């Protein structure tokens, strides 16, 4: 009959759907591994980037403090179906709203999804296309149209994932303070006693000229961006193969 | 709600001397070579390093004292303790130096020097120079000059050895 | 007139959500618009708010029932079709008599929560 | 050198030296090192037509510079 | 300035949401 | 079923006119389906085009404000229904009138109640216009 | 023998548009290569090329029906396998007759199109 045969073209339909997604699991998992060889290399370029960034601050008095704009850089990720980092990223932008929140979110889904949550800090994103390594050239690119947007600003917090294991990918935090804030907390960590671990670094920067301090705060920015993005595209490739476990699951429940 | 610094994930981290230390005779250099967030070196010992900055060359040995070096395009030597020498090329980059035994060479771009040929230098090289004179305004005469400034480093490099 | 636009509205609504329900099942909730994400969220608090406990069903439900008057459910869904009750937990809405029951319950969860996350804070 | 005084920044400058040193490796290799400068990437902002209105605060490749 | 110079079952439901929503608030500080 | 396109503006106005409650008198359906059909209602959100269909059919604009220098085509003279029937909307006879009650209604609509309409912010006056609008929908 | 292998290959070429549908549903059309994507425009060129207005069905449709040659229907079929309207728009091809007319319908299009460009111009 008809109904019979309704039912035999759905589960041919499904079927076929099935094998596409299953083809999508091999090509990405592919990628997953190729791309795996990352993890041998990483951990290293960034270790006096730390000591030029990374500081033990409260989530509170530097974000009421400020009265300029505070530039966001969330990474998202072009294609869907990667799972919940786009969800997360944008629940963490959503704690922290501000009258001072200035977002030039990265990919399409980023872009498609901070333009009607928030309109009015939403200026313009960034995409790019997933054919060639995630390379300097980007994170320069991405740099500068954040400067463009507010040089005045603040800070520049980048906001991407950390692929901790096949199935762990946290949130992580890049902060980027202005040249000015940063140039003052070096000179307090080179003269004063606090900040003893940035002594020597703080007193080596002071004593080179000005253009080679912006140049080394530019590279560091830079190199972090570029940190951001490839752990993202990382943790994209492995969280997307969760998502398509979990619609081969539901095709084969159908 | 606190989210972390993505600093927290390397466990590498930097080892800096305190001021009232004794002082150590130290035998080798840990070298750290990376190319965009890529290492070729980790923490290798290495006798010295021959790092080209902008002033000029620099011998890094160990104990050297705690410096920051900009980088110019330019060969880069690394010494070894046994006797062999390895020669990369650089386009750009830092290199910090740390009094505790330690050079951290951060490049946008190395290179090993058997990768690069010299008859591409050559072409390459004619044809910036061919465009210097048909360059747009002043920046495009300024890049074509630091491509023609590369393009000749490179061939120095390569012609030195 | 307003019973009937409120019923009309929550049909719609109802009838909305059984069509997005369709792609969810296959490709899952992050595969939807923005706008879609909030229709699938005020129709599942919806759908979770036209449960009640029978005053009758005591033993099976192990709560005390509830005898909901028409204006107090006209009012209460008109509420939450206009989204002011966004922030409210969409648990909150499950087996529950009107708004006040739903707001009294969210209370109580929040409670809840407030001391696990006290007692996780203490932790550290 | 006479960059500097033209505006150019300093990323430019080692995105064109790491074009030029690409542009110099031999022809096997070069497979593997042009993946790390072919710029693409580009600034977009959704229009109310839903058009991708492409922008030009920075430029993409190093001839605009 | 002229309207000046001239001159609760639902403040129910506005007291019982904000209350739920200083809650939520409060649990999200700390 | 895959840019807001003139056959796009005007599918969705199209289908938001097909709401009905009572049959229509052929006239105010005929009138109302050549205003959507020439773009007259392009600047008409798609919430408020049974309002602004009401307005047509019931009310008239350019006579409330009075800017209305037609000589007989009015909504309001029925007798006009066979008049169109007989001659056709795409005539000289009642093209020209037509025209121009369309072109005064949608100035007059837009002007004096859309920008209204959308200055709504309080809850009394979203829950009245939204009211409104429904009643519309059934009205018309 | 053309008129054989012109209906074969267009057979052919309905089959894999309607294979690569189902790529096209999952994936999307910009996932697919080059080499799919141009199967994918002639196969949805040569689905509307189908369609044809009959000289009996002016009141269904509003517009003078076509008689196609037999002659005619095997070159422009021929024509479009082979990618000699490869820069012609699709919708040129939505219910006309033989080839002449899908380069009329495509002229009108294009003289709208800058009817509309003007008047978007001085706008
Ligand atoms: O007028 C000046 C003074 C100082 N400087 C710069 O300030 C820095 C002071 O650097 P040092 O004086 O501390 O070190 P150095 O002798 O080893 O210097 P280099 O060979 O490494 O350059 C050097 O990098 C010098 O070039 C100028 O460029 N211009």
């Amino acid at each position: 009959s008809g109904k019979l045969r309704l039912y035999k073209e759905k589960l041919e339909g499904y079927n076929r759907f099935y094998s596409i997604v299953k083809t999508i699991k091999m090509v990405t998992l592919a990628k997953y591994r190729a791309a795996q060889g990352r993890i041998r290399t990483r951990d290293f370029s960034l270790r006096y980037t730390e000591l030029a960034f990374s500081k033990p601050q409260a989530s509170r008095d530097a974000v009421v403090a400020a009265k300029n704009a505070l530039v966001y850089i969330p990474i998202t990720t072009n294609r869907g179906s990667c799972g919940a980092l786009n969800s997360n990223i944008v629940r963490c932008i959503d704690s922290v709203v501000s009258s001072k929140m200035v977002l030039m979110p990265v990919g399409k889904r980023g872009i498609d999804s901070f333009s009607k949550l928030y309109p009015d800090e939403f200026r313009y994103g960034i995409i790019n296309d997933m054919k060639e390594s995630m390379h300097f050239g980007y994170a320069t690119f991405v740099i500068e149209n954040a400067y463009e947007v507010s040089k005045d600003a603040d800070r520049y917090q980048v906001i991407f994932n950390r692929f901790v294991s096949a199935g762990v990918q946290r949130n992580a935090v890049y902060n980027i303070p202005s040249y000015e804030k940063w140039k003052e907390d070096l000179a307090d960590a080179a003269s004063s006693d606090n900040q003893k671990n940035r002594y020597l670094f703080a007193n080596a920067l002071q004593n080179e000229e000005e253009q080679l301090i912006r140049d080394f705060f530019d590279f560091h920015a830079a190199l972090a961006v570029l940190n951001a993005v490839g752990e993202n595209e990382l943790s994209e490739q492995a969280a997307r193969l969760v998502a398509v476990e979990g619609q081969l699951t539901n095709i084969s429940s159908l | 709600h606190d989210l972390p610094e993505g600093f927290e994930f390397m466990e590498h981290k930097v080892v800096n001397k305190d001021i009232h230390a004794p002082h150590e005779n130290l035998e080798t250099l840990r070298l750290t070579l990376t190319r965009q967030d890529e290492f070729l070196l980790r923490e290798e010992p290495v006798k010295c390093v021959t790092v080209t900055g902008t002033n000029g060359e620099y011998g890094i040995y160990p104990g050297h004292a705690y410096k920051i070096v900009q980088l110019n395009p330019s060969p880069l030597t690394v010494e070894y303790t046994d006797g062999t020498t390895k020669k990369y090329f650089v386009s750009g980059g830092f290199a910090h130096i740390n009094n505790e035994g330690s050079c951290d060479v951060n490049t946008v771009e190395c290179t090993l020097l058997d990768d690069l040929d010299l008859a591409i230098a050559e072409k390459e090289l004619a044809a910036q120079q061919a465009a210097l004179g048909s360059a747009k305004d002043d920046k495009a005469k300024s890049v074509v000059e630091i491509r023609i400034s590369v393009i000749e480093a490179v061939i120095a490099a390569l012609k030195h050895h | 007139v307003d019973h009937y636009n409120v019923a009309q509205d929550v049909v719609q609504m109802l009838t909305k959500y059984r069509e997005l329900q369709d792609i969810i099942a296959v490709l899952g909730i992050d595969e939807l618009s923005e706008e879609d994400k909030l229709i699938v969220d005020r129709a599942r608090k919806l759908v979770k708010f036209l449960s009640q406990p029978f005053q009758v069903a005591e033993v099976f439900t192990g709560m005390t029932g509830h005898y909901v008057q028409l204006d107090d459910t006209i009012d209460s869904f008109s509420g939450l079709l206009m989204g002011t009750y966004d922030q409210v937990p969409e648990m909150a809405f499950y087996m529950v008599g009107g708004i006040n029951s739903v707001l009294e319950k969210a209370k109580k969860m929040a409670e809840e929560a407030a001391e696990l996350e006290k007692m996780r804070r203490a932790r550290v | 050198s006479s960059w500097r005084d033209h505006g150019i920044s300093y990323l430019k400058y080692l995105n064109v030296c790491t074009e030029t040193l690409h542009s110099t490796v031999k022809e096997s290799r070069r497979a593997k090192y042009e993946r790390w400068s072919k710029p693409c990437y580009t600034a977009q902002r959704p229009d109310g037509a839903g058009g991708q209105e492409t922008i030009d605060k920075v430029p993409i490749h190093t001839k605009d510079y | 300035e002229a309207a000046e110079r001239n001159p609760t079952g639902d403040n129910a439901r506005d007291r019982l949401l904000k209350e739920v929503l200083a809650l939520q608030a409060r649990i999200n500080q700390r | 079923a895959d840019v807001q396109t003139i056959p796009m503006i005007r599918g969705a106005r199209f289908v938001a006119l097909f709401n009905q409650k009572q049959p229509s008198y052929f006239m105010n359906a005929i009138v109302s389906l050549y205003a959507c059909l020439n773009g007259y209602l392009d600047d008409v959100k798609v919430q408020y085009v049974k309002f602004y269909e009401y307005l047509l059919v019931h009310r008239d604009l350019g006579i409330m404000y009075g800017t209305a220098k037609n000589k007989f085509f009015y909504m309001y003279v029925q007798e006009l229904n066979y008049l169109i029937r007989f001659f056709t909307l795409n005539s000289p006879i009642l093209h020209g009138e037509l025209e121009e009650m369309l072109k005064q209604h949608t100035h007059l609509f837009l002007q004096h109640y859309q920008s209204k309409m959308n200055a709504i912010k309080s809850e009394k006056d979203v829950k009245a216009l939204k009211n409104l609008l429904y009643s519309c929908k059934r009205a018309v």
